[PDB]
């Protein structure tokens, strides 16, 4: 049990409860080392370098320095640590904005509320919360500025809803108004352990007099917001990570990318190639030293057993050929992924103007997997809708009245009964004069739209009238009635005064009785008198329960209203039908008694209040129906359509009702009025099991075609999904979900949102995306491969722990199609070009062991080869993986099918990886063969009979291998901008200038004194310049022809788009 | 506060001036035609330039077992390789001469019926000599060959097999400067039968940087000892006159330059600004380096320096090979453009 004292700060500290802080950071000051080591050493190249550094420590077997590989591994580790530290500093800076908000606390030594920060609240402190202020922690309410104690809490962040939740205080524990008289609070409270089971609370507070029980009816959780109140007094029970909502949320996990998992499988093949090369070299060396031992007496070999020599040769050729796995790759890849994540968060098309919060990428490691997404797990309230309800259309006397007539129907057709649309000015002109047949009906409907409700009015200081309603649809109806001409003004028991726009005369209705709203009745009824002496009763509700409440005998306006309701519900409008009745007092003389007897039963009031109203329904006069729309965000249906066209299966997971999530889907065109809704609303495990079995049986009996599948949706309920998610027989739900066009889950807990994602990602091979708003879908964001959050509106916890923080839902159309297909293509080639450029040079060292008795003598030296991937071949990868685009941005949004090119492995795989390694062997072999033929016996110089030696020949190999990789980078580049002209042709001019200066001032300083006079024997000769034209062209003549052939006679889907952009012809 | 709006620069918004290259059929075929029409003349020029070189390789190995001492005997065909502008009449001949002690010599009599007008060079060709071994390239004290008198424990570890012999320093340590080719070539082509002598020289045959970095030693004549393989000509250690300076010993400099391949040339003699007239010539070579040390061949090469040095068609063939790939694919791609109509486009299978 959890015990908590009421009014002391000395005894509660002995329990060691958590504070009120939040930490969305990945690393901490006590776990950085192990997590960083597990993240960095999870690859197969860092482990390779670590094992290589352990080989050089063996004596004699290390020919060069003993700190050549560990010194570089430390550099790459420091670079990765600096990147992670910058990201964590940014995350902590973003987090700091929450723990510094104002929060008043009651002090016993001050007897006054002091304004502090959101990090200083402890367990058991009295907190005063104002209106429209986020709740600091799980506070049990103790007082409020309302009679008896009432408050409205909006839980749009606890779980997607629209209606305000009612909360109250206990008796004898609600008279604590004003700051004073808060000193007699003595005792203790016992509650349960912090659990994520919402809507449940059991316990008792042991006051100084007696015990007071508790219930979830007076338990406000962290995330809600007060509405239509002034101030509330709360006692903190849970805080920090002990909150029932922010409990399962953990730190940012290590999210691996599908590119990294493919690289790990690409390094393994390089290891087998290296092992084969080392074995070949060692066997050759052993055979040469054993057989031809009498013809090598000028070398003065040691002479030992073959077993003792094979091990030494293996250890030597390990370090000698350890450069096949480039170290500069896993550093360049980090910088490329960090730079291309900064360019994404600087686009004006992904920046919100009316809020000034641009897109951020707080995780630059998974920026390249945005173009491989196959599933999108969205959210309704907060992510798709704008949480705004408005009166759109109306239906009166079988006629639709709408403010702005659309272009789909425009005018009427008048087939049988009038069906169509007409402007509101016609309604106004027909209501003005009483000579029309529908004037009294419209009048009664307008009085209905501004009376029968529970809206509380409030006059502001400026003079504006504000409405306070626990239900947003009632507030929308009231606003519609007001701006239509019937402005409801004041309300008080047995008094409703509404101001009429016409004649400027206010009315006065004596409100007698009004029945509350229940989930079983689904009606709102109000019976009162009009200022004339007659009794009228209004009743509005859904067309399911009120149809069996009236009979037809004269009002032949039923079928038209049914057609109108069917036309409204086919677009995603929440409709409500309304009925009036005029009854006399002869039946009221007993109706008052049969109603007020419900206040006499002191045992079951919820059993009598509903049946007391079910006795006044004989024949209702149907007036019509209304339409209350919920506005979506800007560009939501178009984004859904574009993402569905690109081959992405969009799902919806909301913790709202099923009826509210069904019509949300017909408005954004996610569903249609012709698809089969596989509704699964079962209460037990056997029920949903049989439902799934019969669904698979009915779907398997057909052979399927182009139709059938595009008209199939899957609607799932909360408890039904909880029974369909158990490990025992769960594939029945996954086999059917892959055949429906859309899936919508309703009333799902915040834990199930992550369970669905974890089940999809573990039983498939696709990449998921989880976009959501509010702290109710945080775990889901921490459960998918890419977590995108919404920042700006109500709720920011989903945008602080996510990976990308957008401002609108429409930006997701450009973050995936343009900034996703590019990053997948940029990071691919930039890697495949490196593995090739490191192979076209260091493979000559393996072709040279057949000419030096398998000794392993390097062709070039250490300093020249060390500058290869550092000074002259480092910029082409950056300019390829950052500032390159194979297609324009205007064409990726025009043809979404191109996104499928990134959906499947078409640019980066192991089979394509072999195409660049084999191409690297070919170029190195060509260079070696061409160089060992031109320089026969060194007699390749026309300078007084002097000959070219070892170092004068290695410069030709190093220079020829540089022009070849730059030629390949030029043939690969699709853009050719100003940053490319300094990386591919500028790096070639760099070496040609760097070599003569380096080889003339450094050998004098006792640093690489082998290039003492090679500049005369290389630059001063005519053969060195005649090779650099015939070898790079002979080695690159195979790719230049194959590129043209593939582009012309076997064009791919993107080769035609690239040609369409060049000539500008569609 | 801050507007937090990204700038409207052409760099941040990723909109820069590009080119967009497309390998159009009217861009690749003319390129190939140009490459072929350029590489054909240079190819022919580099091919004809290697035919103007006249050389004569006489494998003088096996002289101590296949040459007679009484008179001259004909050399087998598998040992001579001659390329002249004209044609010889009498075949090359050789003889073995045994003078005092055991210093044998090989006398090779050859013919020059071409009247060479280019500068003459004389090298020796060593076969199957791995001078590029990992423990052979870097095997010499750089400070010791610089003239400085290095101490005992201050020598560099490259001279690992031989360095100190009974607390005595070796002046040329390491694997190199120990297996030096010590076959002394005659410094004059002795003309016979109505022909004159042809004087040769061995000066300025090494690199200009080797003659500037090989300084005269400053060691003590009683503190250094010769290498193990230098004892037949330097007995009883080094003396006052027995101190070979590496400044003027240009053969030492030309041998210290480590080659790149097991088959390498090494310059010994040269004669410029003079023509080689026709007639019979004789060359005397002292046999001191046994072929059993490395199991290869010792040749005598008399060449003339051309545009790329010696007869080597490996450079002119490549220039003609690329053209062979430009006049082939550049033609099979032209016949596919007229005899096989290609679709314009708008066939995207999306
Ligand atoms: C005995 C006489 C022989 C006479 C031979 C005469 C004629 C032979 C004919 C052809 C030679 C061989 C032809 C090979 C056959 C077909 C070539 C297929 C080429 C191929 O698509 O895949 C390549 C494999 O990388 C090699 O290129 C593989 C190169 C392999 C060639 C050599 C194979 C043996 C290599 C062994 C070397 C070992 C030597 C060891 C010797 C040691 C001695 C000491 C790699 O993709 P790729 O970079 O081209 O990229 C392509 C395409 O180029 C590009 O335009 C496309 O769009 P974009 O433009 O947007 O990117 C891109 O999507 C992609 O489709
Ligand atoms: C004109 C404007 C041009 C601007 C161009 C800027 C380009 C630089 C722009 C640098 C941008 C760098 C971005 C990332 C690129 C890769 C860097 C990287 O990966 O760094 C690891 C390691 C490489 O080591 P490894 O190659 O993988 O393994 C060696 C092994 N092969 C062997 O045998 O030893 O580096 C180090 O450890 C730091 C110390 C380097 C010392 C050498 C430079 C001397 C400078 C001094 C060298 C002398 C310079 C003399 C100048 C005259
Ligand atoms: C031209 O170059 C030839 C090869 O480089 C060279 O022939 C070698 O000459 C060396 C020097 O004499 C020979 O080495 C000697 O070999 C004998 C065994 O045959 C060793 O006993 C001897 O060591 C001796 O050690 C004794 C103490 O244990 C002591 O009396 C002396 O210190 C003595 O050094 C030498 O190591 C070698 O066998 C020769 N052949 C080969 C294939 O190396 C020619 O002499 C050289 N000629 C000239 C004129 O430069
Ligand atoms: N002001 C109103 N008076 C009466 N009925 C209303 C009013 N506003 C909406 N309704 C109707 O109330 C009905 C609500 O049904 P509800 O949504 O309550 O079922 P639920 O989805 O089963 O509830 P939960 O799932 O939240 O337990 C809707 O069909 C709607 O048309
Ligand atoms: C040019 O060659 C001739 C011919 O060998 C050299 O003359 C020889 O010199 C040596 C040295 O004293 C004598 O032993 C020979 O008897 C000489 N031969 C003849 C035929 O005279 C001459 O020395 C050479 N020139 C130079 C500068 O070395
Ligand atoms: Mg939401």
């Amino acid at each position: 049990p959890r015990v908590i004292h009421i009014n002391d700060s000395l005894a509660n500290s002995s329990f060691g409860y958590s504070d009120n802080h939040i930490s969305t950071t990945k690393y901490n000051f006590a776990t950085f080392l192990p997590k960083f080591l597990f993240q960095e050493f999870s690859k197969y190249a860092n482990l390779f370098f670590l094992c290589t550094s352990a080989i050089q420590q063996v004596p004699h077997v290390s020919p060069t320095n003993r700190y050549t590989t560990i010194g570089t591994l430390l550099v790459v580790l420091i670079v990765s640590a600096m990147k992670e530290c910058i990201e964590d500093i940014k995350r902590a800076n973003s987090d700091k904005e929450l723990n510094n908000s104002t929060a008043e606390i009651f002090s016993e030594a001050h007897d006054d509320f002091v304004e502090k920060r959101w990090i200083d609240i402890r367990v058991g402190d009295i907190i005063r919360v104002k209106s429209e202020e986020p709740i600091p922690a799980d506070t049990i309410i103790l007082s409020s500025s309302e009679p008896e104690g009432l408050c409205y809490i909006e839980t749009a962040n606890l779980d997607g809803e629209t209606n305000l939740k009612i909360k109250q205080s206990r008796v004898e524990t609600a008279k604590f108004i004003d700051v004073k008289t808060l000193k007699n609070m003595n005792g203790k409270v016992v509650s349960e352990q912090p659990n994520s089971s919402l809507y449940t609370y059991e316990g008792t507070m042991t006051l100084n007099d007696r015990q007071i029980p508790l219930s979830p009816d007076q338990m406000i959780l962290r995330g809600a917001t007060l509405r239509n109140t002034a101030w509330i007094f709360g006692l903190v029970i849970f805080t920090g990570h002990e909150t029932k909502l922010l409990r399962n949320a953990t730190a940012t996990p290590i999210k691996r990318t599908a590119v990294e998992k493919i690289i790990n499988r690409q390094i393994i093949a390089l290891f087998t190639v290296l092992i084969v090369l080392i074995l070949i070299s060692s066997i050759g060396n052993v055979i040469m030293s054993t057989a031809d031992a009498k013809h090598l007496s000028y070398l003065y070999l040691e002479g030992t057993n073959k077993a003792g020599l094979f091990f030494k040769d293996f250890l030597t050729f390990w370090i000698l050929f350890s450069n096949l796995v480039p170290i500069s790759l896993f550093v360049t890849v980090e910088l490329i992924k960090y730079y291309q994540a900064f360019m994404i968060g600087s686009d004006l098309d992904l920046y919100y103007e009316k809020t000034d919060t641009p897109t951020v990428v707080r995780t630059s490691s998974l920026v390249e997997e945005l173009g491989q997404i196959e599933y999108i797990f969205s959210d309704k309230t907060g992510t798709l809708t704008r949480n705004i309800m408005e009166f759109k259309s109306c239906s009166i006397a079988g006629h639709c009245y709408i403010d702005k007539i659309p272009e789909d129907k425009t005018a009427t057709v008048e087939d049988g009964i009038e069906v169509g649309y007409r402007k509101f000015d016609d309604l106004k002109k027909k209501l003005n004069d009483p000579s029309d047949e529908d004037s009294p009906i419209i009048n009664d409907f307008l009085t209905l739209l501004a009376t029968c409700h529970t809206v509380i009015p409030e006059f502001q200081s400026d003079g504006s009238i504000k409405y306070q309603a626990a239900s947003p649809d009632e507030g929308a109806l009231v606003q519609g009635g007001a701006d239509l001409g019937y402005k409801f003004i004041i309300r008080k028991p047995n008094s409703v005064t509404v101001l009429l726009e016409e004649t400027g005369e206010e009315k006065e209705y004596q409100l007698l009785n009004i029945c509350e709203f229940n989930s079983t009745r689904k009606r709102m009824s109000a019976i009162f008198r009009f200022p004339d002496g007659s009794i009228k009763l209004f009743c509005k509700g859904a067309d399911t329960v009120i149809l069996e409440r009236l009979d037809d005998e004269a009002n032949q306006y039923v079928e038209a209203t049914m057609r109108h309701l069917e036309d409204y519900a086919s677009e995603g409008l929440r409709t409500l039908c309304l009925a009036m009745r005029d009854i006399s007092e002869g039946e009221y003389e007993e109706w008052n008694s049969i109603y007020n007897e419900a206040a006499t039963t002191l045992d079951n009031r919820a059993e009598k209040l509903d049946e007391a109203a079910n006795l006044i329904e004989k024949n209702l006069i149907l007036i019509g129906a209304t339409a209350i729309e919920d506005k979506l965000q800007d560009g939501v249906p178009e984004t859904i359509h574009t993402l569905q066209e690109a081959g992405i299966k969009i799902w919806v997971l909301t913790g709202d009702r099923q009826e509210t999530a069904i019509n949300i889907g017909m408005s954004c065109r996610l569903l249609s009025e012709d698809m089969n809704l596989l509704i699964i609303n079962e209460e037990t495990r056997d029920d949903t099991e049989r439902n799934l079995l019969e669904k698979i049986n009915a779907l398997n009996e057909h052979q399927l075609s182009t139709h059938d599948m595009n008209t199939l949706a899957l609607v799932i309920d909360g408890k039904s999904l909880g029974f369909a998610l158990e490990p025992e027989l769960e594939d029945y739900l996954l086999t059917v979900a892959k055949l429906c066009k859309a899936v919508i889950c309703c009333r799902v807990s915040p834990l199930q949102k992550a369970l669905v994602v974890k089940m999809v990602k573990r039983k498939s091979s696709s990449l998921l995306l989880a976009i959501g708003d509010g702290a109710n879908d945080v775990s889901m964001i921490q459960a998918a491969h890419v977590g995108v959050g919404i920042s700006g509106m109500e709720g920011m916890q989903a945008a602080r722990s996510a990976d990308i923080a957008v401002g609108q839902f429409k930006f997701l159309k450009k973050l995936l199609l343009v900034h996703g297909s590019w990053s997948y293509q940029r990071i691919s080639v930039a890697i495949l070009y490196s593995f090739y450029k490191n192979t076209a040079l260091y493979m000559t060292q393996f072709w040279y062991v057949f000419a030096n008795a398998f000794s392993g003598q390097s062709i070039m030296e250490s300093w020249t080869m060390s500058f290869y991937n550092l000074f002259f071949t480092v910029w082409p990868p950056f300019v390829i993986g950052v500032f390159d685009q194979f297609v324009s941005s205007r064409l990726l949004e025009r043809y979404p099918q191109l996104y499928k090119l990134g959906q499947k492995g078409q640019f980066f795989s192991v089979y394509i990886f072999w195409g660049w390694i084999i191409n690297g062997f070919f170029h190195s072999a060509i260079v070696f063969i061409g160089t060992i033929l031109i320089y026969r016996y060194g007699f390749a110089l026309n300078m007084h009979g002097e000959l070219a030696d070892h170092w004068s020949w290695g410069v030709t190999v190093y220079t020829t291998s540089v022009i070849i990789v730059l030629g390949k980078a030029a043939l690969v580049t699709n853009q050719w901008t100003k940053f490319t002209l300094i990386a591919i042709p500028g790096s070639l001019l760099f070496w040609l200038i760097f070599f003569p200066i380096y080889a003339s001032i450094f050998p004098h300083a006792n640093i690489s004194r082998e290039y003492y006079g090679v500049v005369k024997h290389t630059y001063g000769s005519g053969v060195f310049w005649l090779t650099l034209i015939v070898l790079p062209i002979f080695a690159l003549v195979r790719d230049f022809l194959w590129k043209y052939y593939k582009r012309m006679y076997e064009p791919e889907t993107y080769h035609v788009i690239q040609e369409m952009q060049k000539y500008n012809i569609s | 506060p801050t507007s937090k709006k990204p700038p409207n620069t052409a760099f941040r918004q990723q909109r820069l001036k590009a080119w967009q290259p497309i390998l159009s059929p009217q861009s690749v075929l003319p390129l190939l035609i140009f490459v072929a029409c350029i590489f054909t003349p240079i190819g022919i020029g580099l091919i004809v330039s290697a035919t103007k070189v006249q050389d004569l390789t006489i494998d003088y190995s096996h002289c101590d077992t296949k040459a007679s001492t009484t008179a001259f005997e004909d050399i087998p065909k598998k040992y001579i390789k001659y390329h002249f502008k004209s044609k010889v009449e009498n075949k090359p001949q050789w003889r073995l001469t045994e003078n005092e002690n055991g210093e044998q010599s090989c006398e090779l009599q050859f013919e020059i019926p071409n009247d060479i007008k280019k500068s003459i060079f004389i090298y020796y060709k060593i076969t199957n000599f791995y001078q590029n071994h990992r423990r052979y390239v870097q095997s010499f004290d750089t400070k010791q060959i610089l003239g400085e008198p290095i101490k005992k424990d201050d020598l560099d570890t490259s001279c690992s097999p031989i360095r100190s012999r009974e607390d005595k320093i070796i002046y040329p340590c390491g694997l190199i400067a120990n297996s030096m080719f010590n076959d002394t070539f005659s410094q004059v082509l002795s003309g016979i039968d109505d022909t004159e002598d042809y004087n040769l020289t061995n000066k300025h045959i090494s690199w200009s940087i080797d003659r500037h970095r090989f300084k005269t030693t400053k060691y003590n004549a009683s503190d250094i000892v010769p290498p193990p393989n230098w004892m037949k000509k330097y007995p009883d250690g080094y003396t006052d006159e027995n101190l070979p300076d590496i400044h003027t010993w240009e053969e030492f400099q030309v041998w210290m330059r480590t080659a790149a391949f097991p088959k390498f040339y090494k310059l010994t003699l040269k004669n410029e600004s003079a023509s080689l007239p026709k007639g019979k010539y004789q060359m005397n070579i002292e046999l001191n380096y046994p072929i059993s040390l490395f199991g290869g061949t010792k040749s005598f090469v008399l060449t003339t320096n051309g545009a790329i040095g010696g007869r080597n068609m490996s450079l002119g063939v490549l220039y003609l090979i690329v053209a062979g790939l430009c006049a082939l694919f550049g033609i099979i791609f032209l016949v596919k453009l007229i005899f096989q109509p290609r679709a314009m486009g708008d066939h995207t299978y999306l």
